[PDB]
């Protein structure tokens, strides 16, 4: 019984972690 | 049955619509030909061409489109992940002022064996035409997910949409039994003899074929799959004890019933609880995956 | 014989582009 | 006979969900 | 080795009383009559990170240099200013030095009116006092108004925000603004983005956050000239009514002496109900950080 071929190509990857928390707002109106 | 490869006499413009791409991105390749240089015979053949092999490859994707004018097949495009080629019949050798293109989607590739974030590119040719796609490689994201859902279109099979159910992808410790309800949407059926379980970690093993889901229920003492042919539901449990240190990936292709239809769904929810980390009750992981676009237009003037 | 198992799951993608910048401030008297 | 080798890693996932808004900005100008 | 309890003179504080968003200078002064200052040595002023009071440390670094010998190195953090001193030092015998930098003074006072709370910045054994000023929220419903400031973690660029219909109402012409960007300082396109919140919720940052904005809200066009450093932002009324567009950018700062940053922006918008504004001047103003360190030594 000679060797079996290789398997098909993977399955695309997991979804990146949630992005850092942005930065201070701007300051408000006169 | 002779032929000649035309497409060094006959190509007018090689259009690559996403010219930058991310890793398994999909672009939208256009080729335009006209007989304003050389008649358009049987046996004429225009050559689309990319790289194949190496750190760059671009597979595209496997679709059929005939070049039709006033219900006559003048002309074919057969697409193939290794090239694309077209083929022009008898029925052609009537007409004059011939002009048209073939227009298809093409799944680009970065295959750079090297750490942080990669541009290579890649050139599609065809005749004396030469389009430069630059294919971008992003930095490996930390290995910290436990379950999620992803479906893929392969580039030598686009009547079939692949499922994956990747479970405990991190070989942790599950503190509960993992349950996990799976509900295919429309446009596309179910089909059993795909079903295939690849196990990684303590109990590493691959089922696939007929006995595929009794060999996993019987390996595995108290897992049960149960799928439903007609609504298209897969129940998937997998007890705590079997399910640690081991990684569950269920996959399985959907025949595609309507082409015309432009993406596909398939909606699932989650039970399971990674030792340490919080648990999980009902939350809903649903996939889109987008069909392929292909054209392939032809003007001419007959008499 | 039998041909071997689809390949393992890609790299997980990148990281969320930072968050947006926060909401303006309370604005001033006199 | 024989089992063969498994395929090819797939591509890599997509970009995370982008990141929450940052703390508010300071008071407007007197 | 932590040399600041035996080696600081004196700790000051510029403006005494201040509101809440303004900068104080504060400086700390360090002398060698109470033991040598060697290589390894640290001189920490701490003030309050987190609280009622928060005080926020302009990110400098300020070299002590002495004819041509870089003896120490002043290095300025939003949690605190660590001042080492280097190998160099140890030639020197009679030294007598200061660092003075700027520092961001906050109240975060969350209660009704007027608030005061003292800040108390402690280096060594010495100890100042900063006066924080709360001066409550108004009935300013400002249609567009034009607003930029400097990080403490950031003093290497500039941000400036375009805050366009902030009180989301019903629009009657397609809102367009010009803006003029000023000397010493550089766009980056990079840093430009846009936040929509109202009818449509959406955020575009970062390459193509022009191009998507411009897809995604039909009619609207975002014109920006990079060498020149002018924006120029129009949006149609069906779109412009009930969202509030926030474009913010951060400019580079090609001018670390410049004493302030202006930016200038001409409106032109009606607002139902009321007044049509038509090129009216929206300029505002941004200062700037100066932050110092010298050092005096004798062989």
């Amino acid at each position: 019984g000679p060797p079996g071929p290789p398997g098909p190509p993977g399955p695309p990857g997991p979804r990146g972690r949630t992005g850092p928390p942005g930065p201070p707002g701007p300051p408000g109106p006169p | 049955g002779s032929a000649r490869d035309i497409s060094s006499t006959n190509v007018t413009d090689l259009t690559v619509s996403p010219s930058k791409i991310e890793d398994g991105g999909k672009t939208t390749v256009k080729m335009t030909f006209d007989d304003k240089n050389g008649k358009i015979q049987n046996g004429d053949m225009i050559k689309v061409a990319w790289p194949t092999s190496g750190t760059v490859k671009i597979e595209g994707y496997s679709k059929t489109v005939p070049l039709t004018v006033k219900g006559e097949q003048v002309g074919q495009a057969v697409i193939t992940p290794d090239g694309a080629t077209i083929t022009f019949n008898d029925k052609v050798e009537k007409l004059s002022d011939v002009s048209g293109f073939a227009e298809f989607e093409v799944q680009g590739r970065n295959l750079t064996q090297t750490n942080t974030s990669d541009d290579k590119v890649a050139t599609i040719t065809s005749g004396n035409k030469s389009t430069n796609v630059t294919v971008h490689k992003s930095e490996a994201g930390t290995s910290s997910v436990f379950y999620y859902k992803t479906g893929d279109m392969l580039p030598e099979d686009t009547t079939h949409v692949r499922w994956f159910l990747n479970i405990n992808n991190e070989k942790s410790y599950v503190s509960k039994d993992i349950t996990i309800k799976d509900q295919i949407q429309g446009g596309q059926q179910l089909d059993l003899s795909t079903l295939n379980i690849n196990v990684t970690g303590t109990h590493s093993n691959y089922y696939s074929g007929q006995s595929a889901i009794t060999d996993f229920e019987k390996a595995f003492p108290g897992s049960k799959i149960t799928v439903d042919n007609t609504k298209n539901t897969i129940d998937v449990t997998i007890p705590q004890g079997y399910g640690s240190y081991n990684s569950f990936s269920i996959n399985y292709k959907t025949k595609i019933t309507n082409e015309q239809q432009k993406e596909f769904v398939n909606n699932s929810q989650a039970w399971y609880q990674e030792h340490g980390k919080e648990e999980v009750n009902g939350k809903s992981f649903n996939h889109t995956v987008h069909n392929i676009n292909a054209n392939a237009g032809i003007e001419g003037t007959v008499k």
